[PDB]
RNA sequence: CCCGGCGAGGGGAGUGAAAAAGAACCUGAAACCGUGUACGUACAAGCAGUGGGAGCACGCUUAGGCGUGUGACUGCGUACC
RNA sequence: AGGACCGAACCGACUAAUGUUGAAAAAUUAGCGGAUGACUUGUGGCUGGGGGUGAAAGGCCAAUCAAACCGGGAGAUAGCU
RNA sequence: CACAGGUGGUCAGGUAGAGAAUACCAAGGCGCUUGAGAGAACUCGGGUGAAGGAACUAGGCAAAAUGGUGCCGUAACUUC
RNA sequence: AAUUCCUUGUCGGGUAAGUUCCGACCUGCACGAAUGGCGUAAUGAUGGCCAGGCUGUCUCCACCCGAGACUCAGUGAAAUU
RNA sequence: GAUGUCGGCUCAUCACAUCCUGGGGCUGAAGUAGGUCCCAAGGGUAUGGCUGUUCGCCAUUUAAAGUGGUACGCGAGCUGGGUUUAGAACGUCGUGAGACAGUUCGGUCCCUAUCUGCCGUGGGCGCUGGAGAACUGAGGGGGGCUGCUCCUAGUACGAGAGGACCGGAGUGGACGCAUCACUGGUGUUCGGGUUGUCAUGCCAAUGGCACUGCCCGGUAGCUAAAUGCGGAAGAGAUAAGUGCUGAAAGCAUCUAAGCACGAAACUUGCCCCGAGAUGAGUUCUCCCUGACCCUUUAAGGGUCCUGAAGGAACGUUGAAGACGACGACGUUGAUAGGCCGGGUGUGUAAGCGCAGCGAUGCGUUGAGCUAACCGGUACUAAUGAACCGUGAGGCUUAACCUU
């Protein structure tokens, strides 16, 4: 539509503070490497139940 | 008198005699394990708390094992409760099944309503699509304008716009039961059975006078 | 809704998916080992198993038909002569996907794909 | 429960001839009514493969007389009296559809043969 | 006297007679008597919070040992 | 019939070709039949020695449907075009003497007494 | 001398009276967005101000009814040109 | 042969769908007509604002046309906001 | 603007087809740079439709339908 | 009537119709002979009416697919105030 | 320094002065029916044409064809036909230029929603120790319509023809809900048929691409055109209205004291959302019973030991759905892809034998290929953890606890 007056800063904020970027619930290491983990996925090694990923 | 929660497992156009066909809704009636009997005992309250049903149940909370353990101790689906009359339920064994539906000439059905995505604008309350010739400006589809002006200068209240089903319950009130067939334990209606196969649903004798 | 179905159609019309596939699956067959989307892996991994079913045992009459399918040279060379008698003792899971973590290019969620009997491989990373 | 579609192969019957699109057949049926038995046959070809569990049926269309009529007659009906395959023809269609208006030599299909 | 609302539908004013308001669930009809006696918002909510009547010859209130009061 | 207006095909000697639905009858707020409604219709064509003429309104019944008519197990009877035998415009019976074409075995009934009454088959 | 894209930017060590003059370098408001602290916000309501005010931090309250900043609650209350 | 015709390339735009804070100075996609003609059209040349130029719309004149652009009169005047 | 806008000349390949229509295509050009996922309303584009056949609307509004080559056959009117 | 205050002329005719269309008639708005009149073949992307085709425009809307919306990452306006 | 139009469509909303059923008085009403006539806003309240049409006429439904208002409801939804409205031109009129609320032809309708409503939906907190499961009803809505005939009922009444209402019932219509077996629809995760060129060195065979090239069939899902089905007996408070008993007026009198009856409306009964109901919820099921220093103190500050039941992220993913929330669940594993048995599609792959010059058919083979559904199968992939949640949980009156 248009508006009717130049909104306050508080409005601002709340409207983006929901839409905020959320908690990973702290982190993993890996139970089988001295390489730091991504939780519930495999790392650049491939160690989580070995084999490989990402062999770039 | 109580319901009996059932499974939706069947349908079947199913032939008679004569040469005609019924469209039919076929539930699996399962046996009621009795819970506890929560009565009057405590405060004015008087329900009973009934599992018809297991599941493989590997992660179920403390608290609705507890419910199962001091039932017919199988690890259970869930959890229905009806209020009762005429005297405090027996609360191991009783085993409310196919019996019930014997003189139950129309049965209500109280679904665990429906589950139809989205719903939304126009196709849940099946009104018009606006014309799709005469080259309207951004419409093939418009729902019609809401209110009417500035003279109330709101919009009144119930009006049908938008939203989600919500999956509240759904009454399809007084179909028939065609059969009631004991040792497969099916209950064969008349009417459908609300939501999607796989679902649970209450199949219980009519409410309404 | 969509309730009671499985699989999924991703990004584009139906030529699009037979030619996408129609790359991805003749790579698969020469490289063993593949990374790409969660989503398109998963589709990656449907169409090429039924077709190492077919190739099981060693037979022309069912190298015909793999052709009658899969007019393709590479892949029904690959099944056959080299991968029949590779996955001649195994019954269905002839190939695995591992979930392997996001794309760095965006945030893509990824995929890895991984013949079952896939097993010595470095450790260490190239660049 | 383990029921659904286990109950498409229970209902449907095994007595169920052979088939391939083209076959000619012919149903005997009562005409049903309100509360009077009177019986019925009829002929033509069948231009569709069935098999539909419960509500299978013998899909004739007639092409004998008159302007065209497909007829659905239920397998699996009580009244249903007798059941032949007679000729075997060969189609290799769903479909038929240039025969729906031509009655002349239109219920006689032949044997394939060699 | 018959309570006058029209919380959003249907054509018409809606009603009840004060005898079904006293008759079944009897609070109400000297609810909405004091009701009208507060003023406006804030000060109005906050007078009204402190009232009970519940249904009528049922309340729960021994324990405290309330002081009696004639009107 | 379904839409308003709507041709759909003579089937008795009352008139000639096709004649016209103008509305449903048994209801009003319709605008679409069912398989075993009485509809009224407008003559259309007419034929001279018929029992009608051009512009003539009365009731009719189906005859047949292409979608296709049932009842008994849910199985149609599926015809190639849409018919109506035509009616008395309010006395009721078939006006003209003959049907031409199939049938269903739906048609058992007290409204079609004109043409089942005929000594071929079905009575 | 440290991190790095063969980069940007800043810190460390040293210059100067001064870099709280570091190169877009003079001293530096107001809009502007962000950091940091105290107190407040889930009997919650419209020119956002006024009149009354628990509470709480800080000033040794010069303890002698005080200062500061804020403030649940709540009478009253319609912008300027 | 043809100010004939169906029709691409080549030109336009009667209509329809779309674009409507556009991919485009009405273009696009699709129906449509012209396409051996009073056509299509490159190159070079010419008239200058109530003035030209118009098989006519008071049309077109550097994205445009019932009055193009700029330097001076000029701080036009306003019984006016 | 790496803007689907606009813009003259020449050269002149294949199969099927009636040719420079038209599907594909040799040589060549070239991916008109957000991507990947879901698959809500709805917005634009594309598919498909029972039964009806504009009944929608002031108005048939593309979208649907007609069409091409050979042959048989052919009206009022007419300046033949 | 490209024309008519009344009127949607009147009457005949097709029809669910009939202001529109087509024939006669005039109880004739303000028609009427180069701002010309009667009539016609061929012609128009030109206008109104007729019967059949065909078709999701519609009766009455269902399901499928893609780009935005929606999900994540990037960059990041505007009408207004 | 602007609220911007007619007719029509969509979507509605409120006043009852009710279109209708329903209850009931009068009647110059015998009964029936009508006229007369009060209550009542609850519910349903039709469609094609011509015209730019409000208004008109006609054909038809319906038991029936209503009344009024909304910036002449509703272009920050939809039209560009109309008239003024740019051009043209008719009719008219004026020396003319140019006009007309007479007129015909097509002709530019804009905005991504800040605050506000509405309906759906998440996050956060009080729920009195916590957690999880079921759940009660302060409070507010859905439905409430209506033809048909059968009984009721040929009966009172009337000279005779004739002749009613509630309740029951089957059945149609609208309206509202759920549904996908049936019948249609579609089904870009399946088969087959088919034009063409291009391709596997060639042929037989088969396939990329041309709208998913076209065309037909299609599993499971979803869906209406198809399916099932509410619309309720009763109750209370009555209205209009018949009253009884009874005063003005020794009686009589719906009224005033007293009291029987009296409609779908209204309070409900049948249906659905609901503890923010701060008055803060109940009931059910589970779980945690180590310690010190201090001040501001139904408390907070610090620290070690130490956190259960539960939670969420995360992860595969669903019979749940914009996003979420909801849900199965991570080897304790059938969550999902393959795969094995089976469903349901389709129509007997290609090769080989054989007739035929072949296209092609036919035995080999009832072939082959097959998606979402069902049950198995660890074959396969969901490393294990960490983390948020903690050591028994208010004041004060009454009750109980040796109290």
């Amino acid at each position: 539509a248009v508006q009717q007056n130049k909104p306050t800063r508080s409005k601002r904020g709340m409207r983006r503070s929901h839409d905020a970027l959320t908690a990973v619930t702290s982190l993993s290491v890996d139970k089988t490497s001295g390489e730091k983990h991504l939780r519930h996925h495999i790392t650049a090694d491939g160690y989580y139940r070995g084999r490989k990923v990402i062999a770039k | 008198m109580i319901g009996l929660v059932g499974k939706k497992v069947g349908m079947t156009r199913i032939f008679t005699e004569d040469g005609v066909s019924i469209p039919v809704t076929v539930i699996e009636v399962e046996a009621n394990r009795v819970t506890q009997v929560k009565d009057l005992a405590n405060d004015g309250y008087r329900a009973i708390q009934v599992t018809t049903g297991a599941k493989k149940a590997n992660r179920v909370t403390k608290p609705e094992a507890g419910h199962f353990a001091k039932a017919g101790v199988e690890a259970g689906r869930g959890l229905w409760e009806f209020r009762l009359a005429e005297g405090e339920e027996f609360t191991v064994g009783q085993s409310i099944s196919v019996e019930l539906f014997a003189d139950v000439k129309k049965v209500d059905v109280t679904g665990t309503s429906k589950g139809k995505g989205f719903a939304g604008t126009v196709k849940r309350w099946n009104f018009r699509t606006q014309d799709a010739t005469h080259g309207n400006s951004l419409s093939h589809r418009v729902p019609g304008s809401i209110g009417q002006n500035q003279t109330p200068g709101k919009v009144f209240k119930g009006k049908k716009m938008a939203g989600q089903m919500g999956n509240e319950r759904v009454t399809v009130q007084s179909l028939d039961v065609v059969r009631v067939d004991a040792e497969r334990n099916l209950l064969l209606v008349k009417g459908a059975v609300p939501g999607a196969t796989g679902s649970d649903l209450i199949v219980k004798p009519a409410v309404k006078a | 809704m969509r309730h009671r179905k499985s699989g999924r159609q991703l990004n584009r019309n139906s030529s699009h998916r037979q030619a996408m596939f129609r790359n991805m699956a003749g790579s698969l067959v020469r490289h063993e080992i593949i990374k790409t989307t969660l989503p398109k892996a998963k589709e990656l991994r449907r169409v090429v198993e039924p077709l190492i079913t077919l190739a099981k045992t060693d037979s022309v009459a069912n190298r015909r038909l793999a052709f009658a399918r899969t007019r393709d040279n590479e892949i029904v060379a690959k099944l056959f002569n080299e991968l029949g008698p590779r996955f001649a003792s195994r019954a269905g899971g002839y190939t695995r996907i591992l979930k392997c973590g996001f794309r760095a290019g965006d945030n893509a969620p990824m995929a890895y794909i991984e013949l079952v009997d896939r097993s010595e491989k470095a450790e260490a990373a190239a660049e | 429960s383990n029921i659904i579609k286990q109950l498409e192969q229970e209902q449907m019957k095994q007595d169920v001839p052979s088939f391939r699109p083209g076959d000619t057949v012919e149903v005997k049926v009562w005409v049903v009514e309100g509360s009077k038995k009177r019986l019925q046959a009829f002929e033509g070809v069948v231009i569709a493969i069935r098999n539909r569990g419960l509500h299978s049926a013998f899909t004739v269309r007639k092409i004998s007389n008159g302007e065209g009529v497909e007829r659905v007659f239920q397998t699996h009906s009580p009244v249903v009296d007798s059941i032949s395959v007679k000729r075997r023809g060969a189609v290799r269609k769903a479909k038929l559809y240039y025969l729906r208006e031509r009655t002349g030599k239109a219920a006689r299909i032949k044997e394939r043969l060699n | 006297k018959v309570y006058y609302h029209h919380t959003g539908h249907i054509g018409g004013i809606k009603q009840a007679t004060f005898e079904e308001m006293i008759a079944r669930r009897p609070e109400r009809v000297i609810e909405i008597a004091v009701k009208g006696m507060l003023p406006k918002g804030p000060l109005g909510r906050a007078m009204f919070r402190k009232l009970k009547v519940y249904a009528g010859n049922e309340h729960n209130h021994a324990a405290q040992q309330p002081q009696v009061l004639d009107i | 019939m379904i839409q308003e207006q709507t041709m759909l095909n003579v089937a008795d000697n009352s008139g000639a070709r096709r004649v016209m639905c103008i509305k449903v009858l048994g209801g009003s707020h319709r605008r679409y039949a069912g398989v075993g409604d009485i509809i009224k219709i407008t003559i259309k064509e007419a034929i001279p020695r018929g029992k009608v003429k051009k512009g003539d309104v009365l009731k009719a019944v189906v005859v047949r449907t292409k979608k296709g008519v049932r009842r008994p197990d849910g199985s149609v009877i599926r015809f190639d075009g849409n018919a109506c035998v035509l009616l008395n415009n309010n006395s009721e019976q078939p006006i003209g003497t003959r049907i031409f074409g199939p049938v269903t075995r739906e048609l058992r009934s007290e409204k079609f007494m004109k043409i089942i009454s005929l000594a071929p088959e079905v009575l």
